[PDB]
């Protein structure tokens, strides 16, 4: 170990490995086999296979930074790799934001919800957001290229390539919207709960809508402020040094939430809990 | 249960005939449905089959991309559209209704047919001993066939299938399956079977049983037997 | 490695599940309400209203939203062997008269009407199977109530009681009372409405209780609320 | 009041009935069989899962075949499954939703169904149009209809919840023969195999034995403490077993008319939906309320092997004719074939 | 009156008839049931396992 | 500098050449790393100097940059 921005990254990474896989796995086994389908089920499902997929991805991420940035393998695994990290990671965003598209289209229209809201939907609805999410990441593909500094080799970015309009799509596309989204869609659901005409005092739908919002900005805030800030700094002062190994700590930030996600949303529900306790009892 | 089809009559060599055939009287959207064609010399052939679901279309080697097979479940009908006729299609057609589940008896009823005249391997074989016979009423007598192929699955079921053609009348299924008898045919009738060699017996034979017996397989995509006419 | 007709029957099991799985849509899209009323109740009247031996049903659309009309008043029998197969309900109507607190049952004297209306609440609230599923109060005949009132005091009903006798001061202890029975004061709710002779009130009333039910089965389901 | 009178008299021949069982009780079949092998542990794997139902599911019979089973659930429909090939023959859409019973006919024609609706409806599987069609409704009971059994191809013997049990005839569509014996709800109901005597359990906590041909119910049964929800009869058919709520199979035989013993356990305290016995007769096999299937032993009266597949209640339980497999239901809506 | 004093006749006659009945010993029946259960052990394919090529349930 | 000497030799003829010692000496370390654009107050030799420093600034970059690049990003 040669930094202590290296040595929080690795911590966090770690811990997020090691719990994320257990409790995605165990959500993905009883969502898929120990329930029926519903329709809030398949945005688990998905959900839970972009974080296990995250999570899967997470060793080589882990490795590339313990070795201080070197880069053994080809120039296509340094095309892809990076490209699978950030569909995974944005379709994991877009799912979260239709989760909470889905709760506000349920309370603001339910007889509509019930008669034309059906599983069917719901994966036609994930399909495109995979599309979307893959779509999105094309610039990762065909811009990331193989920097070869005599000794060794590093994989990185260089009409110059557009790297600042990445970056802004990134940001406008994957945070500002989402962010926006989420806490348009949870307020409404507050508001509407506690004002109507059999409104129920009780603050169990503040506390979760608060929770989700909160750990969702926590963790994906610090990457997309980063990395607009890194862009627009010289990389050669110290802070630009500074900003470019902090990074990897927002990395790291970033991949909490996918660990986070099974237990903020599936472990919520009382059916989900009694579900997933029965599996495990008959395990033990 | 009636089968009314029509679009016979003299086609020229080359063109195009649809067959529309129209079921009253039983549920037609959950029966698979067969077209058969008989010469006015030869024997009974299948030619096509099309399922409830309207999927798993099977044809005919000879007539594989010449013929195409459609229903229609609301109105109730099924189309067999014939294009680039040869000489060789100038036979009656039959349009046949078969449902498929344990202990079903497809192939139990036949349409009446139509005659259309054309103006001028790798299969299941069955083998044929005799094509006529004397028979006298009161007698017993026995008519064995013969397959190329065992015809017992694995599952204990022997595919092989009993049609009476009396003359002027349309075929009328008798046993299926080698051993059960269909509705509304008398006890007299049995069947016995090994794999190989298959045997029909009748005793007390009554005048109404004269006509032409037929023996189908079902095994995999199906063929008929010459024919065994029997004469007074 | 299976037989023409086994694939045959395959092919007719998958259109089965199809069909199957299209009429679970078309029974899931439809909200599901039982009623019950103890006795002589407005039910007679409420199934006349709802429409503009046995399980009786009755299917009608109110506002794009189909209803699954559930009566149980024919079965004189045991009902804890059944009631379990009414688990799945969305909704459960209770109509309970108010001009039953005079009036007596016609198999013991001394009892009322309303004290078996509340039993049999109380029953249906506490038992196992109704824990997640709704109750909506339905109180019957206020004109009748209020002349009674006029005639006769409530005193005779509820010796606890002490008040004027006041229609409105009246219907909210009637209504604090069965709301009282309900021990399960987080996981249920009870919807009480005052039935009128208008039709369109009680079947908008439904509506809009069986609307709030659905928004929050969906946010429990979810986890939210 | 001669009433009283009478209330004496009754009391005096239950007495006379209590005094003749004691004096006939010279032992008891669990001294009698500990001195045989015991039959060890019994583990039936899952092979066959049906899945097709979308409600929880009540009833279920078997075929003579024993391959073809009926299945009833909440969806409003009858399903015929295959068993060795896990297809469905016939989906059959009901005219009340609210079933409890169903049975397949002896002959294989026809299936019968009934529930919350006062109807056992006949279903006519062979028809010639190639549909499953209604024969007749059944319309003379006045309470739920709890369960249904094929007597014969033309003959039906029904229980229900008004208190009595009618034998019907399916050509005339009139109730030939009824059983007023029982004071309380009946729910199970089960026939001997030479289709002349018939067991009914109900809510009385007792099991009377009728007679089918001439009419009148042969004797009682009053061992246990609450409501009879299962029976069926011994393969010999002079015993029948019954479980009940308060967490015990009892059997009973028809010629000594007395309780050989109970099959309960402490840890069990949860009801008994429906009991089933082997073809031998050595197993009776048993759902429970606690989402489990007790196999015990019909002699030694222990636990053979315990069913823990099942997610919820295992509302009905079969055997086949030739004891091949047991298929259990449940109210997760699957139908599960074990052996 | 009337309705309880025909029950309470009906249930007597009942009861009457249900006493009038004949009884053998319970070792007799004990032993009967033992007996077909020993006879038909090995007919049952749930009380002793068949093997897998006999089961028709075997995949 | 480094692989961009290389570069820097990928340069005096990639482009023609003007004057060699011009910019040979916008591609020189920066202790004075305050930047292009001001160094050419104190030297056609500016505007070569201007571009040939701007290209080898733009490239020690895409190095720092790409040393320190994690994958997600
Ligand atoms: C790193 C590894 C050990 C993480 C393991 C995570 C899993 C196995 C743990 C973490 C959260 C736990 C759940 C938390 C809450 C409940 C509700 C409780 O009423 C039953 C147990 C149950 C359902 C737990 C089951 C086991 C569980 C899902
Ligand atoms: C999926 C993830 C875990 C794969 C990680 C692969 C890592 C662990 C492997 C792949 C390339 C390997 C390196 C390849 C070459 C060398 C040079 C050798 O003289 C020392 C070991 C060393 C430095 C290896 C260390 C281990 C290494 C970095
Ligand atoms: C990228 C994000 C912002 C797209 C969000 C699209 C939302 C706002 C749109 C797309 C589909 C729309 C729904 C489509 C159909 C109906 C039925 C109508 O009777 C009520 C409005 C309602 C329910 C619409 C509400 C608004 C809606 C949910
Ligand atoms: C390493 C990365 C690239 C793996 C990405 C896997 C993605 C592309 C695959 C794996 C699972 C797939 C989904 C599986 C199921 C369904 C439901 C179907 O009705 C629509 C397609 C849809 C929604 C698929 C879309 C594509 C999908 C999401
Ligand atoms: C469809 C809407 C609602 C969401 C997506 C908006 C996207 C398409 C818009 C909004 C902000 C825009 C960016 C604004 C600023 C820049 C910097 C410029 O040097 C390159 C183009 C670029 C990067 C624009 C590209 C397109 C852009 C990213
Ligand atoms: C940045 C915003 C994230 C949003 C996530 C993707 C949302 C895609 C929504 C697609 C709606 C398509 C509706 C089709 C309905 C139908 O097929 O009938
Ligand atoms: C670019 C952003 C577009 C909008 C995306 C967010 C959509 C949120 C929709 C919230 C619906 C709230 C409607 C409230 C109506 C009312 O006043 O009752």
């Amino acid at each position: 170990w040669n930094e202590p921005p290296v040595i929080l990254s690795m911590v966090i990474l770690s811990l997020t490995f090691l719990l994320g896989l257990p409790g995605n796995g165990l959500v993905l086994w009883v969502a898929g086999l120990k329930m029926q389908r519903t329709v809030n089920t398949i945005w688990f499902l998905h959900l839970t296979l972009a974080d296990l997929l995250c999570c899967l991805s997470l060793p080589f991420s882990l490795a590339h930074l313990a070795l201080q940035g070197q880069w053994p393998y080809g120039r296509f695994l340094c095309k892809l790799i990076p490209s699978i990290i950030v569909l995974n990671m944005f379709a994991s965003v877009f799912l979260l934001t239709a989760i909470s598209l889905d709760r506000c289209l349920v309370v603001f229209k339910p007889i509509w919800c019930q008669n034309h809201r059906n599983v069917g939907m719901a994966c036609s609805i994930c399909g495109c957001i995979w599309v979307v999410a893959f779509v999105m990441c094309i610039p990762v593909f065909v811009y990331r290229e193989i920097f070869t500094t005599d000794n060794h080799n590093r994989c990185g970015y260089k009409v110059p390539t557009p790297l600042v309009a990445i970056t802004i799509t990134r940001l406008v596309v994957g945070f500002l919207l989402p962010s926006v989204i989420m806490i348009a869609c949870y307020s409404f659901i507050v508001f509407r709960m506690q004002r109507g005409r059999f409104a129920k005092s009780q603050s169990k739908t503040f506390r979760v809508a608060v929770v989700v919002v909160a750990v969702f900005l926590v963790c994906w805030t610090p990457y997309h402020i980063f990395g607009v800030l890194s862009l627009l700094t010289d990389p050669e002062t110290p802070l630009g040094k500074t900003l470019m190994s902090w990074d990897h700590v927002c990395i790291a930030l970033a991949s909490a939430n996918s660990c986070f996600n099974p237990f903020l949303y599936a472990l919520l529900g009382k059916d989900f809990r009694k579900k997933a306790r029965q599996s495990i009892q008959g395990i033990l | 249960v009636q089968l009314v089809e029509s679009g016979g009559g003299l086609v020229q060599p080359g063109g195009s005939r649809k067959l529309s055939c129209s079921a009253s009287g039983f549920a037609f959207s959950s029966f698979g449905m067969h077209w058969v064609r008989q010469a006015p010399e030869k024997g009974l052939e299948w030619v096509a089959y099309i399922s409830s679901g309207s999927g798993t279309i099977y044809y005919a080697d000879t007539v594989k991309g010449r013929f195409t097979i459609s229903r229609d479940d609301p109105k109730n009908t099924l189309f067999l559209q014939m294009t680039s006729l040869r000489s060789e299609d100038t036979a009656m057609y039959y349009c046949v209704r078969s449902i498929y589940y344990y202990g079903s008896s497809p192939f139990d009823f036949w349409g009446q047919g139509t005659t259309l005249t054309v103006s001028a391997s790798a299969d299941i074989v069955m083998t044929q001993a005799t094509s006529s016979v004397p028979v006298t009423p009161g007698e017993s007598v026995s008519i064995s066939c013969r397959s190329s192929k065992s015809l017992l699955h694995s599952n204990g079921n022997t595919y092989l299938y009993w049609f009476l053609q009396r003359p002027g009348q349309s075929p009328q299924l008798l046993i299926y399956r080698m051993s059960n008898l269909a509705s509304g045919v008398p006890d007299r009738f049995s069947g016995s079977g090994s794999g190989t060699a298959f045997t029909l017996t009748i005793s007390r034979l009554e005048a109404e049983d004269v006509g032409v017996y037929y023996c189908m397989q079902h095994l995999e995509y199906l063929t008929f037997g010459a024919g065994t006419k029997l004469e007074l | 490695t299976l037989s023409a007709e086994d694939k045959a029957a395959v092919e007719r099991s998958k259109m089965i599940d199809r069909n199957l799985r299209e009429d679970g849509e078309k029974a899931a899209r439809e909200v599901k309400l039982l009623l019950l009323g103890a006795g002589e109740s407005g039910k007679s009247t409420i199934v006349k209203q709802m429409k503009i031996t046995g399980i009786v049903e009755t299917h009608f659309t109110f506002k794009d939203l189909h209803f699954k009309m559930f009566d149980v008043g024919a079965q004189r029998s045991e009902r804890k062997k059944w009631i379990h197969c009414f688990e799945g309900v969305t909704a459960i109507i209770f109509c309970v008269a108010l001009s039953d607190y005079d009036l007596v049952l016609a198999e013991d004297e001394e009892m009322n009407r309303m004290h078996e209306s509340m039993k049999l609440f109380d029953s249906i609230c506490n038992n196992k199977w109704f824990t997640d599923t709704s109750i909506i109060l339905f109180l019957n005949k206020k004109d009748l109530f209020e002349e009674k009132i006029k005639k006769s005091p409530l005193t005779i009903c509820y010796p606890e009681y002490a008040g004027s006798n006041t229609y409105e001061e009246a219907a909210a202890y009637i209504q604090c009372q069965f709301e009282d029975l309900n021990k399960r004061k987080d996981t249920k709710e009870i919807y009480t409405h005052f039935t009128c002779s208008t039709d369109t009130k009680n079947v908008q009333f439904v509506f809009d209780a069986v609307t709030d039910v659905i928004i929050k089965n969906n946010l429990k389901d979810c986890g939210l609320f | 009041s001669e009433l009283d009178q009478l209330r004496q008299e009754a009391e005096q021949l239950k007495n006379q009935i209590r005094d003749a069982r004691k004096a006939c009780a010279d032992a008891t079949l669990s001294q009698i069989t500990n001195n045989i092998d015991p039959v060890g542990r019994i583990q039936m794997r899952t092979r066959r899962t049906l899945r097709g139902h979308l409600a929880k599911i009540y009833a279920m019979h078997w075929g003579t075949d024993s391959r073809l089973l009926v299945s009833a659930s909440q969806d409003g429909k009858l399903i015929i499954w295959d068993s060795y090939t896990t297809n469905k023959v016939h989906a059959i859409p009901l005219r009340s939703s609210w079933v409890m019973t169903c049975a397949y006919a002896p002959s294989g024609n026809y299936v019968a169904c009934g529930g919350l609706d006062n109807i056992c409806s006949i279903y006519n599987l062979k028809t010639r149009e190639g549909n499953v069609r209604v024969s007749r409704e059944l319309a003379g009971h006045t309470g739920y209809l709890s369960c249904c059994r094929f007597l014969d191809d033309n003959q039906i013997v029904t229980s229900s919840g008004d208190t009595t049990c009618a034998l019907w005839d399916i050509e005339t569509g009139q109730q030939t023969t009824t059983f007023t014996g029982h004071t309380g709800d009946v729910m199970s109901l089960s026939l001997a195999p030479d289709t002349r005597l018939f067991v009914s359990g109900a809510c009385d906590a007792s099991a009377k034995l009728w007679d089918v041909r001439e009419g009148m119910c042969r004797q009682t049964f009053t061992g246990h403490e609450s409501d009879i929800n299962a029976i069926c009869f011994f393969p010999n058919g002079n015993a029948f077993a019954t479980g009940s709520d308060d967490a015990t199979c009892r059997l009973f035989d028809l010629r000594a008319d007395q309780e050989l013993m109970t099959y309960s356990h402490d840890n069990i305290i949860c009801g008994i939906t429906s009991v089933s016995f082997s073809k031998s007769g050595r197993l009776l096999l048993a759902g429970y309320d606690d989402f489990n299937c007790n196999v015990w032993d019909a002699l030694k009266a222990d636990r053979a092997g315990v069913l823990a597949g099942h997610d919820n209640r295992v509302s009905c339980l079969g055997v086949t004719d030739d004891g091949m497999a047991v298929a259990t239901g449940s109210w997760d809506s699957f139908l599960k074939i074990w052996n | 009156n009337t309705a309880s004093i025909a029950q309470a006749r009906k249930l007597v006659e009942q009861l009457k008839m249900e006493a009038n009945i004949d009884r053998i010993k319970v070792s007799k029946a004990a032993a009967d049931l033992m007996a077909y259960c020993e006879a038909h052990a090995k007919e049952d394919p749930l009380l002793t396992p068949v093997p897998a090529s006999e089961n028709p349930f075997r995949e | 500098s480094v692989q961009l000497t290389e570069k820097r030799m990928d340069k005096v003829g990639k482009y023609p050449k003007e004057l060699r010692k011009c910019c040979e000496d916008g591609m020189r370390e920066n202790p004075m790393r305050f930047s292009c654009q001001r160094r050419t107050r104190f030297i056609a030799c500016k505007k070569v100097f201007l571009d040939c420093c701007n290209y080898i600034t733009e490239l020690r970059r895409q190095h720092a940059r790409a040393s320190h690049l994690g994958l997600a990003r």
